[PDB]
């Protein structure tokens, strides 16, 4: 067998990967890049084997030949006798969240407001809301829709990065990795919690996981669910308990990708690594927990229960689903 | 619609 070389995006993920690599006796080792696209390039060159990706990045990786290997599976809404690794994945709900105190903000009054996005090219933070907005406005000018935004990955001098804050020192503003204070699901929800933006494009779980004491982090520790609303597409506002009926889309779960020729080896190594370090793993919490990172969703989402086998050896188009692939392709016609 | 971005 061979070692599997994981790709970590940014220095926080690198730190976690190095701990995993130490704990796994170098069965896993780490390459690191500054952005998820750069990690996808390391994997295409064969200088890393694999990483776990949002669906929008699975699209970029899959057009370049990489394939899905195992998917994140979080706690499921319905009981099941099935082992987590054999349970079919239930996507997540992309939502638009605002503060309840920002009265009269709805889907239909988003123009000229301030927005918080996980990063350009991600499912809930960008592809689903910007795809809907281009469609509804009949215009590709999505870069002038919101007055200002934090959309990590966009041009840092542009209005799409004006709300981004970078790192402690204020460097790396708008970079699409965990150093940008408003990156990712928890960064974009923080951008709304702090009232830097009027709306955040995240998923349902983000709201729940960072409110009502679910997070002990300083910016989150006082947030109350009842102070947030979701924006529904018919122009109504609902409590965040109502995401099943007030979402923008259902997104395919994040998943691990690799080159075809290393997919079977990556899959075998990962099933053994989660047996050691996953939820109820032999060495978690004592030694190392692969699906924890103090809410920061480093390498994998912290709500992951396991990585699960995929049905039907799917292509990346089959894993994303034709509807979503066609929505992304439409959106990318713009730029 | 078509090729790899890289
Ligand atoms: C929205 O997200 C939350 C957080 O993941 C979901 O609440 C969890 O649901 C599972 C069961 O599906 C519970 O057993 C967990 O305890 C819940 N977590 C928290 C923090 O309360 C909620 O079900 C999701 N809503 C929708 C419509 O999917
Ligand atoms: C944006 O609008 C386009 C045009 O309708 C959507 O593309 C269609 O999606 C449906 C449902 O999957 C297909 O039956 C059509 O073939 C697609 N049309 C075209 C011209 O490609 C797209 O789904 C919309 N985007 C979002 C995010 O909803
Ligand atoms: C395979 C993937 C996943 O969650 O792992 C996935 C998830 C959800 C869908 C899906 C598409 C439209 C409506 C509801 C679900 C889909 F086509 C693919
Ligand atoms: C390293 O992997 C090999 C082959 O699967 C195995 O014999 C060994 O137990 C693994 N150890 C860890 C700590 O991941
Ligand atoms: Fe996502
Ligand atoms: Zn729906
Ligand atoms: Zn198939």
């Amino acid at each position: 067998y061979t070692r599997v070389v994981w790709c970590a995006v940014g220095p926080e993920e690198q730190k976690k990967c190095q701990q995993w690599s130490q704990q796994s006796g170098q069965n896993v080792t780490c390459a690191t890049a500054s952005t998820t696209d750069d990690c996808i390039v390391l994997v295409l060159k064969g200088e890393a084997d694999a990483l776990n990706l949002d669906g929008g990045y699975i699209y970029t990786a899959g057009k370049c030949g990489l394939v899905p290997v195992l998917a994140e599976n979080r706690k499921s809404s319905k009981h099941s006798s099935l082992d987590c690794v054999l349970r079919p994945t239930e996507g997540y709900l992309a939502v638009a969240v605002v503060k309840k105190a920002n009265e009269g903000l709805t889907w239909n009054s988003l123009k000229d407001k301030k927005s918080c996005h996980t990063a350009v090219d991600r499912t809930a933070g960008w592809n689903i809301p910007m795809g809907l907005i281009v469609n509804q406005t009949g215009s590709c000018a999505f870069d002038e829709f919101f007055s200002q935004s934090c959309a990590p990955g966009a041009d840092p001098k542009s209005r799409l990065c004006a709300l981004c804050a970078g790192d402690d020192q204020g460097l790396d503003k708008c970079v699409p990795n965990s150093k940008e204070k408003y990156y990712g699901y928890t960064g974009a929800f923080r951008c709304l919690a702090e009232d830097v933006g009027d709306v955040a494009f995240v998923k349902n779980d983000t709201v729940w996981e960072n409110t009502n004491g679910e997070s002990t982090a300083d910016w989150a520790k006082n947030l109350k669910r009842e102070d947030f609303r979701l924006l529904c597409l018919d122009g109504t506002r609902k409590p965040v308990t109502e995401a099943q009926s007030c979402h923008l889309a259902v997104a395919p779960n994040h998943a691990v990708v690799s080159r075809s020729d290393r997919a079977a080896h990556v899959e075998q190594v990962l099933l053994h690594q989660q047996a050691l370090f996953g939820k109820n793993g032999k060495n978690c919490p004592d030694k190392f927990c692969l699906f924890k990172s103090e809410t920061k969703n480093l390498l994998f989402n912290d709500n992951t229960e396991c990585l699960a086998k995929l049905g039907g050896r799917p292509t990346y188009e089959e894993y994303l689903g034709t509807e979503y692939v066609t929505a992304i392709a439409n959106l990318k016609k713009c730029s | 619609l078509e090729a790899c971005a890289f």
